[PDB]
């Protein structure tokens, strides 16, 4: 079997420093460094980073100035990812995409590798594809986190003369064509459609109810589930007799809601049809499920790397993690960045409640019913883990 | 790591006679690493 | 336990005195029976499974035990005397040697199986005190560990089981218990000890369940012991064993022929489809060469080509045709056999005589002229000085017998006396046997002669008295 | 360890950039490899004579023909990188 | 690690060996 | 005859070989901000035996519950009368170990977020796999805690 | 010994006799093949810090 | 000794190079004789595509799949590209320890002239000679 020698425990204490300059450079170093290497290698793990800073003493994380330094940054890595970066940080006092040779060809021009170019050779034959009209085939699209996301082959940068890249449409691309295209905003204006990500389509998913992997089944009130199904065969609308039925997220929160304290759920029973139930239940509804839409999408998201994942494909509606390509990823991790910094300004408790950690400070800040519903709704999904981990032992 | 062996080159020609040389030599007393004298 | 923990603290002690290389053995007749004693454990299996790792890394010397991952690299049965009480046997790999090539493999591999299965099944009694078959991790049960199990079933010879490369499971207890169910199933007993245990003798670290290996050994050494006494250090020093008699060395040597140990290439094809081969492949040559056909069907069974009969392992029968030149040299070159004595005196008086006469010019025939000048005086000195000075060229000499038994065999100088020399005893015309246990032997001796054969340095031929051409 | 910098045993660069023997100012705050030890000898006499080949195929600090004398090479000014030359 | 990057292969001597050798 | 110092190393060992293969600031005191004054108090003034005490015997209470509900009975059960035991069994509680994600994130957020009121960093997390890492890491915890 | 006797099987028409005029350093540039040989810490830095 | 005939005679099937001519990696033009860069593969057989013998490129007479050499200097034909036989019986990608994205092959048929067809092809072309007629 496998088993553990030892391992070591440090205490969590906040960093002191007898004046202000000290406690400045080391936040810059320390929190400004460990986020954009976050931001380049796995950007998805920007609130495990800022949940493990607030723990061991960081208390300005969650501010509008670190905030938009952060979706700056992670901004900023997309764009030197596509430009074909390796290590984002050339050294501890300047970054590795602000580099400028003097003496030379240019005194301004960004000092480019052999790998950078055959990058801005593939940017620059999908822009020319793009601009025939054809189909554009970029090659880094199919290029996820695993490797590429469709085809088990292999392919290395930069790519040497003997075994070059092949177009079948017949598209050229040299160095001494790419020559010009040498500063930051004149390589952005031309590759702008590649580099940047597309975050339409996330607007409205974090904001959005959602549930992990929840059903009627997993329902742990089945008088509940079995009212909410009485109650929509009292209405003109046919059920599914089916456990594995598809239910409406938004009536899933109300039946939640009701689950949660048996009082409501008494109360609501007796009403006529799920029409009048969701109506009684509305005024409460509003003032809570931004609540614990906030507190899960935050708690999911801080805790272990894993919980990420299945957070972000739950969410998503991504397959696998593994083989999206990495310009939805980015941009799906700009969209929750971005509805943290909607959470944190918009809302005066949310500040206080990303700060706190703690189940008894959460429910300090929190109201009671919100985080018996967010309790009851975890523990749902845990008891339908359990229930799986079960059948895997049995 | 750099073997010695015979040669019959110009550059063993040259060795066999640097080699020689006597380095410099200093007597080096022991450390006290256990007992630091001036700790006490 | 009790008797776990004096056998504990007795393992740890007697290998914490230090090892050495005692001696390799190749030959029946050179085996460290004398003042060299004793108790013997060896660790027979395929060709890399971790044999000689298994024993650098109890001997905790990497260079000891050599090991290599070009199979091969044991090719006779190598003694290692631990703390000066028991013996480690190292043996070669029963297999294929691929990536060896070394010259006349047929005949070097010929002579490390049959010194293999010859000193298995000769000292099983004593002092072998136990037997492990190592065998690979994940390996499946092969032709070559079915030759094995045959052997050692006809034998009736007791064996452990140790899977080596336990690395490679990786911890997988599923893995691991499927193993040694499928060895369960290819044996058909689920009372066989099986200890899976890796070896690295460069790390300490990297091994695992290795000094339960040593506490094992122990154990089966010290199980002849009776009394707490002998259970002590002291008592294991003075654990010895006799040396086989006649009758039985005999015996073995007649059923495991030197010709019979020819494995495939391959370690898929048994012995059965190896030796059906090269029956289809002759049939085929002899109905197409033509000079063949110009042969008769005595003059085949003659040169042995179409047909006492040597049985293998298993018991199948090998034609003398599939026996190479090589081989049948070989073993009338191991000294101290009778096939070496048969040379000596003559296989065949009737026959060699005939054969030699028919060869030569003639038995009468002296300074003939078959139908220049002859080498002169000075030549033939000079020529006789380079030969005998310069080549170092001798004549053979005579081997000697018991004259005493020579004579008569029925008397009391060729031994085998049926009578009790001692009177007033009844444990001694029950204890009986070839090989008995003689308490001492290591310090004490026969008397005059004690070491084998093999072991002295500068005997017989190779004096340093006298020079090389005295003899 | 050694007191001079790794890149001057193996360079930073895939080629072997920075390769050799390379000589300090008294006063100045880098630290090459050239040591007179009765132990630096050995290796200093390696790399003047048979010079040091490298897995990629080249002699780096000693081709051949006229060997060189560390004892008045310019005094080291820096290290190496991979963005610029030096 | 993992890093979600543009494969890159670092300059090894074997590579400009390859290189080299093409 | 056994001359293991007068043969090389090659061909033999010697007793010491053998033997010798097997054996070759300023700290200020900081309290989590998430429990209170009272508590911290009562934490620090109990004992660190009897802390460490109150640690195996509610988490052994926790996990206890925690197995019965998922239907693996950790109580030694008689053959005889198929009854169950007295109480939970120290030694087997400590070489319990929690491999699965979900009982040991469900145990943890029980009680460490409920008696101890702390919360461990993504790397501790990872790392409190064990009863005796739990024990290790609120045991570091408690005397970081201490004045 | 094979071929000549102080020589053996090296055959004068192949290879040099003896290929060590002085000293001959054994150790190769780099053979362990790392993609960054600087050191622990050169250049641009790798990994995030603590 | 090597068995085989020297200076192969092609009087009954003369083996030349096409007027037009195509790869099989690459499906593109190659030269015709004046630089020998292609790689010819003649067997006597006019069965699609290119008939009597298809060509390849040196740089491009590797696998199509994996883009590597070949092991034996033997390629296998899949639906019109070229693979290698670990790719077409569809073991792992192995990466060889020499040269990566080039074969060891001669260039114009050189490798593959000492087997072929040689002179006589058929049996009813010595009869024709023997007899007067
Ligand atoms: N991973 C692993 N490798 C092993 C282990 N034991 C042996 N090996 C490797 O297997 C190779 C064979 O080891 P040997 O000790 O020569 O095996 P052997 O049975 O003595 O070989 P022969 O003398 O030819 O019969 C060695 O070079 C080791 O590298 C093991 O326990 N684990
Ligand atoms: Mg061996
Ligand atoms: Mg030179
Ligand atoms: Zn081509
Ligand atoms: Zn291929």
């Amino acid at each position: 079997t496998y088993m553990p020698q030892k391992a070591w425990f440090e205490p969590y204490t906040p960093k002191k420093f007898d004046m202000e300059h000290q406690r400045i450079s080391h936040n810059f170093y320390n929190l400004e460094t460990k986020l954009i290497w976050t931001a380049f290698d796995t950007p998805e793990l920007i609130g495990i980073l800022l949940h493990d800073e607030t723990i061991k003493g960081a208390p300005h994380l969650y501010d509008a100035e670190f905030l938009e330094s952060a979706v700056h940054w992670t901004r900023e890595s997309r764009y030197w990812r596509c430009i074909g970066i390796t290590k984002p940080f050339y050294n501890k006092t300047t970054l590795r995409a602000q580099c400028w040779h003097d003496r030379g060809l240019q005194v301004g021009t960004l000092v480019f590798s052999q790998a950078m170019r055959d990058a801005l050779m593939d940017l620059e034959r999908a822009v020319r594809r793009k601009e025939l009209g054809l189909e554009p085939n970029y090659v880094w699209d199919r290029w996820g986190p695993v490797g590429f996301i469709d085809g088990a082959r292999t392919d290395h940068l930069p790519r040497f003369a003997h075994n070059p890249y092949v177009d079948p449409d017949g598209v050229e691309v040299t160095e001494v064509d790419i020559a010009p295209f040498n500063t930051h905003e004149q390589i952005k204006e031309r590759y702008g459609a590649f580099i940047d990500p597309d975050l339409r389509p996330f607007e409205g998913v974090f904001r959005a109810p959602s549930h992990g992997a929840l059903t009627l089944d997993d329902v742990p009130h089945q008088e509940a589930v079995r009212l909410y199904r009485d109650l929509m065969e009292k209405a003109d609308m046919p059920v599914m007799l089916g456990n594995g039925a598809e239910i409406p997220p938004m009536d899933m929160r109300a039946l939640f809601h009701l689950s949660a304290n048996p009082e409501r759920m008494k109360a609501a029973s007796e009403l006529s049809s799920w029409r009048e139930v969701r109506g009684m239940l509305a005024p409460v509804q509003e003032v809570c499920d931004e609540k614990v839409e906030a507190l899960r999408l935050m708690e999911n998201t801080r805790h272990d790397a894993a919980r990420v994942r299945t957070f972000y494909e739950e969410k998503c509606g991504f397959s696998d993690f593994m083989r999206t390509p990495d310009k939805v990823i980015t941009a799906a991790v700009l969209c929750y960045l971005q509805e943290l910094q909607r959470i944190c300004t918009e809302t005066d408790w949310g500040k206080p409640l990303a700060r706190c950690l703690t189940d008894l400070e959460r429910v300090n800040v929190m109201g009671k019913d919100a985080f018996l519903v967010y309790r009851h709704i975890e523990d749902a999904i845990l008891d339908k883990k359990r229930r799986v981990w079960a059948t895997r032992f049995a | 790591p750099v073997v010695f062996k015979q040669g019959q080159g110009m550059f063993s020609h040259q060795l066999k006679r640097l080699l020689q040389k006597k380095s410099i030599h200093r007597y080096n007393w022991d450390p006290l690493p256990m007992y630091d004298p001036r700790k006490l | 336990s009790p008797q776990d923990e004096l056998v504990a603290k007795l393992s740890d002690e007697v290998f914490s005195r230090g090892n050495m290389h005692l001696k390799n053995v190749d030959v029946v007749s050179a085996l460290p029976e004398g003042l060299h004693s004793f108790p013997e454990v060896c660790f027979i299996g395929k060709p890399n499974v971790g044999k000689s790792s298994i024993i650098s890394c109890l001997l905790r010397n990497p260079r000891l035990g050599r090991a290599g991952r070009v199979r091969g690299t044991t090719r006779l049965l190598q003694f290692f005397n631990v703390g000066d009480a028991l013996l480690l046997v190292d043996t070669p790999g029963y297999g294929g040697w691929k990536g060896r090539h070394l010259p006349q493999s047929v005949a070097e591999r010929a002579s490390a199986f049959a010194i293999l299965f010859r000193y298995l099944a000769l000292r099983s009694k004593g002092p072998l005190k136990r037997v492990y078959w190592v065998m690979e991790a994940t390996k499946p049960v092969q032709p070559r560990d079915e030759e094995i199990f045959v052997f050692l079933r006809n034998e009736q010879i007791p064996f452990s089981i140790i899977i080596s490369k336990l690395d490679y499971f990786g911890g997988d207890g599923a893995a691991l218990r499927r193993q040694v169910e499928s060895i369960y199933n290819f044996l058909g007993t689920e009372d066989v000890p099986v200890l899976g245990v890796r070896a690295d003798s460069s790390r300490p670290e990297r091994c695992i369940n290795m000094t339960a290996l040593q506490h094992d050994i122990t154990h089966y050494c010290t199980t002849d012991l009776v009394r707490v006494e002998d259970l002590s250090y002291s008592g294991l020093k003075e654990l010895s064993y006799a040396p086989p008699t006649f009758d039985e060395v005999r015996a073995v040597e007649e059923r495991y022929p030197v010709e019979s140990f020819i494995v495939p290439q391959d370690d898929n094809l048994s012995l059965q489809h190896f030796v059906s081969l090269h029956q289809e492949a002759k049939s085929r040559h002899l109905a197409a060469s033509p000079m063949a056909m110009r042969l008769s069907t005595k003059e085949k069974l003659g040169a042995n080509l179409i047909g006492e009969t040597i049985r293998t392992i298993n018991g199948v029968c090998i034609p003398k045709s599939m026996v190479p030149p090589s081989v049948v040299q070989l073993a009338a070159g191991q000294a101290g056999s009778f096939a070496a004595f048969a040379q000596h005196s003559g296989a065949n008086a009737y026959e060699e005589f005939l054969t030699g006469d028919a060869t030569g010019s003639g038995t009468f025939l002296e300074a003939t002229g078959s139908e220049p000048r002859e080498k002169s005086m000075r030549r033939c000195a000079l020529d006789k000085v380079l030969k005998r000075y310069v080549a170092c060229g001798r004549k053979q000499r005579s081997l000697h017998m018991q004259a005493e038994g020579y004579m008569c065999p029925w008397l009391a100088g060729a031994g085998q006396q049926a009578r009790s020399a001692v009177f007033g005893v009844t444990r001694s015309r029950a204890h009986a046997g070839g090989m008995e246990v003689l308490k001492g032997l290591k310090r004490t001796g026969f008397g005059g002669q004690s070491y084998s054969a093999r072991t002295m340095k500068n005997r017989g031929r190779s004096t340093k008295k006298t020079g090389f051409w005295a003899a | 360890k050694n007191s001079w910098p790794e890149w001057m045993d193996n360079g930073a660069d895939g080629t072997g950039y920075g390769i050799g023997l390379h000589r300090t100012h008294p006063l100045s705050r880098l630290r090459g490899n050239l040591k007179r030890s009765p132990s630096h000898v050995p290796r200093v006499l390696g790399m003047m004579i048979q010079g040091v080949w490298h897995k990629s195929g080249v002699k780096l600090y000693f081709r051949g023909g006229k060997p060189p004398n560390p004892s008045v090479h310019p005094y080291l000014t820096g290290e190496p990188c991979p963005l610029y030359g030096w | 690690r993992e890093s979600r990057h543009l494969p890159v292969l670092p300059m090894t001597p074997r590579i400009v060996f390859e290189h080299a050798n093409e | 005859r056994f001359n293991p110092e007068s043969v090389g190393l090659t061909r033999g060992t010697s007793a010491f070989a053998w033997k010798w293969w097997h054996t070759q600031q300023e700290r200020r005191s900081h309290r989590p901000p998430a429990w209170d004054d009272e508590f911290a108090k009562v934490v620090l003034n109990m004992n660190d035996a009897e802390i460490r005490e109150y640690l195996m015997s509610k988490l052994t209470d926790v996990i206890f519950l925690e197995t019965q509900r998922d239907g693996y009975e950790l109580r030694r059960l008689d053959f005889e009368g198929k009854p169950l035991t007295s109480l939970p069994e120290p030694r087997i509680i400590e070489n319990f170990v929690l491999e699965e994600e979900t009982i040991r994130e469900r145990v943890i957020y029980q009680v460490v977020e409920g008696v101890f009121r702390l919360s461990p960093t993504s790397a501790d997390r990872r790392e409190l796999r064990s009863v005796a890492n739990i024990i290790d890491y609120v045991l570091t915890h408690v005397r970081a805690a201490r004045p | 010994k094979g071929g000549r006797a102080k020589f053996g099987t090296r055959a004068a028409e192949s290879g040099v006799w003896n290929d060590v005029g002085g000293i001959t350093s054994r150790v190769v540039a780099n053979m362990e093949q790392n993609p960054h040989p600087g050191g622990d810490d050169f250049g641009p830095p790798r990994g995030p810090p603590k | 000794r090597p068995h085989f005939p020297a200076y192969n005679e092609d009087v009954d099937r003369p083996m030349v190079v096409p007027p037009d001519a195509i790869c099989f990696n690459c499906d593109k033009p190659i030269d015709a004789g004046d630089v020998n860069s292609y790689v010819w593969i003649p067997a006597g057989n006019a069965t699609v595509p290119t008939p009597q013998g298809y060509f390849f490129h040196f740089g491009c007479f590797k696998c199509n799949r994996c883009k590597y050499r070949l092991g034996h200097n033997k390629f296998y034909s899949k639906d019109g590209k070229a693979w290698c036989i670990p790719c077409a019986l569809g073991r792992d990608v192995r990466v060889p320890t020499r040269r990566w994205h080039t074969s060891y092959v001669n260039t114009h048929r050189t490798g593959s002239r000492l087997t072929g067809h040689f002179f006589p092809r058929h049996s009813h072309q010595m009869e024709f000679l023997f007899d007067p007629n």
